[PDB]
């Protein structure tokens, strides 16, 4: 949950140099970004999610 | 035990660990070592909560019913299904099949009705709870005879006594059970469509031994389902929307997830 | 753009200048919403602690 | 079916409000109420199942942010609550010099703003 | 010498070559084989044709625009009416079978997207009322490819089945299908995706008419985009070769 | 016929359990099965692809 | 086993045991027998209670609510702090950090409201203790969905039954328990300051499961903590003055003791 | 797997325990741990100072 | 198997990719390390901080255009506002460090061009007047690359810097550099260019704000060139990481 003694840090990114396009190219692209969990991850406290929702028994 | 981090140094060589292509779909086995200098910490953490046991074995209420002891509704029913409720449906819709024993407990709590009959002196109310598995003679009213309960099984519990619990095996004539199917009931691909088709765990039903006192008395049955013994296959992503329907997986379509300022905002 | 797959694309193209920013978040995956219906997400909001290393992969 | 469920962040839109008969399948529209913001992703419509209840309801609607306090001269702003609709700030004075005391984020119009104006100390 | 970007796939009379590939996706880690004699409940002896049911089988084709959602396919009911493999499965009662999936794209090194290449094993679909289940004809397209919808369907008394792209039709989150064997077609990296997939069920054989164990999504999560001047059909194809495929109950043939 | 194991302790002392009935579907639950193989969603590739050399070469 | 002590006698020398310097702030390590004549009696006196479990091992009441079968208040709410009492605080605070296991007991009592309602036959009441992590769906009425308890703990206790009790381990983040906290939540020493921002142990609530009675009723749930395989570092000393607040140290100034009547006096 | 051990008597006759539980936090308290080391909060200074010598010399 | 045009360099918390990159030069055939006891001679003990210090610093970016005559940087000037390692050779009265330059320029293969890039120790400049000599601003740019003249600065009363591209400020031959440890960015072989340089003077230590012992050069020998309709902006890069670096005499910061 959100705490700010458990502060994370900001991610970030900026263009390096600029984007090189050769003449009858697109100059406007998209990146895509993927996040994975490493070997060293771990979570230690059974709870219930929040967004799970209900106002009556289904059917 | 979780996997210690390795104490690295500077690097100038030709080995680009960082640089991969994900269009093969193998996720990059990098640790940080690999793209900065480490310390080497033995890691004393665990992932002993993470397991599928101790994940789905916990107790959640599936279904709860009231029945009287007077007026039309005398006994309650109720077909088994855990589609009922919410929390419990989506920690087991993580994995296509799921094999697992059933700890089942009932909590039965009563209450004195409004009405106007003075005098009124109970006495200790006794419940039955009666298993039909299908095919077998469903009660037709609170004094039927199938209630002999003889090859079927049945609970008898007195109020302010501990609540009843029992364990039920794995019982699927398939080899696992089926949180989703893709068919249809007839062979002609038509009639029941989804998971409805492949359910078949009979009913349930409770009833008052005895009327107690002269006065109205509503009672409350409540159904609570502990998984023990899991084995599970194949993981699927989690419900992002709201559930509709108990024998369907029907939706209202839905946002992947929740708008911000602009791409530059640290902030929800 | 949560209502299609245009949230899911990073849009960089060539400008005529140097050193812009392309995105940035918080690490939060517990509770930003960038990292909240991730499968990390969704397994991270059943629980109460975590800890660990976290991968992030550009495409 | 009932009446719609109630909910905090959004109101019925008309005229829905008056009216007292819906059949099965019938689709109401809600309204974010003031301040409330409208969320792109969630929709804002229930539909009477045929069991005779309605579809499940989440807050469609998010409270408005009030505009950063800004940073009072020789003065320290304590923000308890955030700047949310509804919270409010306090405004205190250094050692050596003498200041209204406090702030509150209220709708004014059609956004929110903060009541008070920064004091002087 | 070797390069890894050349592959080659050879079963029964067929054979696909690659010039631009990634890696092949194994399905779990499993290869396909055999049903043995220890985890086997039908008592007659199957049927193993083993040349004609293992080859490799081209459904059409599809034209992949700037504004395509996306497009479905239901294996056992894509080869239905295709060669041996559809008129075994039509006689007999049970059958069980491994499926290799080929997607293929061609383009330039100016063209510009990028496809997911999933296989989703039990996708159940819902329906646009919420209230009724979707109709066979919706769910289930054959010779023919079934696509998306970016806009959401409407709800009416209506047995449409729900195309949001977003929500793949079963309500979750197209971005965490990966769980399921996939690959991705980058058009500056690979031409073709090859994934290997098992039999996977919780039954040891079943009928593959009124059933359908998996399906493969392709899905565009970049657009395509060119410049004027530039081939502006661009289309895509699926190969699917059936494995180890094994029949029982031989009855009257079913239409 | 009893068993004895060690329990859940912090890093950085057993305990004993018997069975009382004759089903194996009534006993306790399996808490302190710690095996892992991530290998068939991670890694399902069919060629090995080592770390540090180029994915597509 | 206390030191026994060693048995002296008539000393003319030059070693000085009683002077010292106390600038060093060394404790002087004199026994009886340096100053004085001694006999040699064996010691079997033990300080067995003197050590911290024996100290802190007891259960005592740290808060107490009350909620009702009818009305507004239908449920009760209760964020985990052992700052709430006087006895157990000030018990606790003897030392810096310290790391405990936690043994949680609940007392439950109703009593019947006074009313106008005639035939008034109560049924046992049944009640529900659910404890909610931080960051979970927090029940927002009584008849909430959040009350499933799938992933949650839940107790449920029927009046005339022994109270519920349960074990709690170790829950922290950090490396152990702080008492005391030196700093501010945010990293320019703004916000909130004191041990309020190391505190997030969540919220606990309480609900009667059934009303039981067509008359007014009353329940009080009381919280009992008993420290247990405790570990402690760092002592500092008891407070003098009296508590006021309980998400801060602040006080009243207070004298170090109390007067007597001249320096000369052997009474208070 | 009991554990036997000497119960608190007076001066101048064993029990046995068993865990039930697999969470070695559900165990009894350890009230017999009589064990002390006061020397670094009484002379915790540097140098060594024996007592019969003068403090300062 | 392996290609030799990929290659990482990782320093303290950062790292630096290269997929088309030539070898990598070394100084003059030696490595940066540190002081040997044999070889000092002043005699406190020095700081190594070691992480902070020796990591890569990214300075500004330069447009480079289809007339641009060149640019250069004093290394001891470039870092001496950025980061730990501003502090820390501030405070000390002595400093020793090798720097390591990675210099980077990104295009397309319809672009043209040739830089090179050159590290000269000890690059004495001239002024525009005979008599008199250059100011340190003029000399000196911190946070920013000075540049080169295309044609020779007038001489008046001035302390202005002679900017000569042909005579590279010193008065010699810009092809003779090449005596210089350097390398060339050919904008059709290679992205981007790595010199590794040791310590050299001719003393074992050195105050790092009076005395800048090596100077970057970075000089277009061939024009940028392309047709109308492709990428008009094309800049470049130099990030500079210390390497082994020590100091020596702590005493008042100097602004
Ligand atoms: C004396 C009372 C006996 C009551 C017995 C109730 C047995 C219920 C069995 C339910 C098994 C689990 C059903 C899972 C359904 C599914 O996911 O397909
Ligand atoms: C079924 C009911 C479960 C109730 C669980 C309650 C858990 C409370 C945990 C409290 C731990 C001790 C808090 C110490 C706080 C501190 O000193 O910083």
């Amino acid at each position: 949950a959100s705490d700010e003694y458990t502060a994370g840090g900001f991610i970030t990114c900026w263009y390096q140099t600029n984007i090189v396009v050769p003449a009858d190219a697109q100059s406007s692209c998209y990146i895509m970004c993927f996040v994975s969990a490493c070997n060293d991850f771990s979570v230690r406290l059974l709870k219930d999610t929040p967004f799970i929702s209900q106002n009556s028994f289904f059917q | 035990r979780v996997a210690d981090t390795v104490g690295t140094g500077p690097t100038n060589s030709e080995a680009i660990p960082a640089l991969t292509a994900a269009e093969t779909g193998h996720t990059s086995q990098v640790v940080p070592g690999d793209t900065m200098q480490t310390r080497h910490v033995k890691n004393y953490h665990s992932r002993s909560e993470s397991t599928v046991e101790n994940f789905l074995c916990r107790s959640a209420c599936v279904y709860f019913t009231e029945y009287k002891n007077s007026g039309s509704k005398r006994y309650a029913e109720w077909v088994v299904t855990t589609r009922q409720a919410a929390q419990l449906r989506r920690k087991l819709e993580f994995f296509t099949y799921i094999r697992f024993d059933l700890e089942l407990t009932f909590v039965i709590t009563s209450t004195q009705q409004p009405s106007t009959t003075q005098n009124q002196d109970a006495q200790i109310l006794t419940h039955q709870i009666m298993y039909v598995p299908p095919g077998g003679p469903v009660p037709d009213k609170v004094d039927s005879y199938v209630w002999q309960t003889s090859t079927n099984p049945s609970v008898f519990w007195t109020e302010g006594n501990a609540p009843p619990r029992m364990s039920i095996p794995f019982l699927s004539i398939g080899n696992a059970y089926s949180n989703f199917y893709d068919g249809w009931s007839e062979f002609s691909r038509n009639g029941v469509y989804g998971i409805n088709t492949l359910n078949n765990m009979g009913t349930l039903y409770a009833r008052h031994v005895n009327t107690g006192s002269t006065g109205p008395i509503k009672s409350t049955i409540r159904i609570y389902f502990k998984p023990k013994h899991v084995k599970a296959w194949i993981p699927r992503p989690p419900r992002l929307c709201q559930y509709e329907k108990a024998k369907n997986v029907n939706f209202q379509p839905s946002g992947v997830t929740t708008t911000r300022q602009s791409i530059t905002t640290m902030t929800n | 753009k949560v209502n299609s797959m245009e949230a899911y694309q990073i849009p960089v193209r060539s400008n005529e200048g140097s050193g812009t920013q392309v995105f940035g978040f918080p690490l939060q995956p517990g509770y930003s919403s960038v990292f909240s219906r991730t499968l990390l997400g969704e397994i991270l909001n059943y629980y109460t602690h975590w800890s660990g290393s976290i991968k992030l992969t550009f495409m | 079916c009932e009446v719609p469920t109630r909910l905090n962040s959004a109101s019925l839109k008309q005229p829905y409000i008056t009216q007292n008969y819906f059949p099965v399948g019938t689709v109401v529209e809600y309204e974010c109420r003031p301040g409330y913001r409208r969320e792109p992703s969630l929709s804002p419509k229930l539909t009477c199942l045929q069991n005779l209840k309605w579809s499940t309801a989440v807050e469609f609607c998010k409270k408005k942010s009030c505009p950063n306090p800004g940073e009072i001269r020789n003065g320290q702003i304590d923000v308890p609550g955030g700047i949310l609709f509804g919270a409010t700030i306090s405004f205190s004075c250094n050692t050596g010099y003498k200041l209204s005391t406090s702030s509150f984020c209220l709708i004014s119009g059609s956004s929110v703003q903060w009541s008070d104006p920064l004091p002087e100390c | 010498g070797y390069s890894d970007r050349v592959r080659s796939i050879t079963l029964g009379n067929s054979t696909i070559t690659t010039q631009e590939c990634a890696n092949v996706v194994v399905g779990y880690g499993v290869w396909p084989d055999y049903l043995k004699d220890s985890e086997a409940t039908a008592e007659d002896q199957p049927t193993q044709p083993d040349v004609a049911t293992c080859r490799f089988y081209t459904l059409d084709s599809v034209q992949w625009q700037k504004t395509s959602p996306g497009w479905w396919w239901k294996l056992p009911d894509a080869l239905s009416n295709l060669g041996l493999f559809g008129q075994n499965m039509q006689y007999h009662y049970l059958g069980r079978t491994g499926y290799t999936i080929h997607v293929q794209c061609n383009a330039s090194k100016f063209h510009q997207g990028c496809l997911l290449v999933v296989c989703v094993p039990e996708a159940e679909m819902g329906c646009a009322t919420l209230d009724n289940t979707p109709s066979s004809a919706e769910l289930l397209g054959g010779d023919a490819a079934k696509e998306f919808a970016g806009e959401p369907i409407a709800s009416g008394s209506n047995k449409l089945v729900q195309r949001v792209v977003y929500n793949a039709g079963m309500g979750i989150g197209v971005g965490n299908l990966t769980i399921f064997p996939h690959q991705w077609i980058n058009l500056r990296t690979n031409n073709s995706a090859t994934i290997v997939m098992p039999y996977t069920n919780s039954v040891p054989m079943d009928n593959m008419f009124r059933h359908n164990n998996i399906t493969l999504m392709v899905i565009p999560f970049v657009p395509l985009d060119y410049c004027p001047g530039s081939t502006t059909y661009v289309p895509i194809t699926v190969t699917i070769a059936p494995m180890c495929a094994e029949y029982n109950g031989l009855r009257l043939a079913s239409h | 016929g009893a068993q004895v194991s060690t329990q859940k302790t912090g890093a950085h002392i057993h305990y004993t359990n018997i069975n009382y009935y004759k089903d194996a579907a009534s006993n306790s639950a399996t808490r302190q099965d710690f095996a892992q193989d991530p290998g068939k969603f991670t890694e399902p590739v069919k060629d090995i692809m080592i770390k540090s050399l180029p994915a597509l070469n």
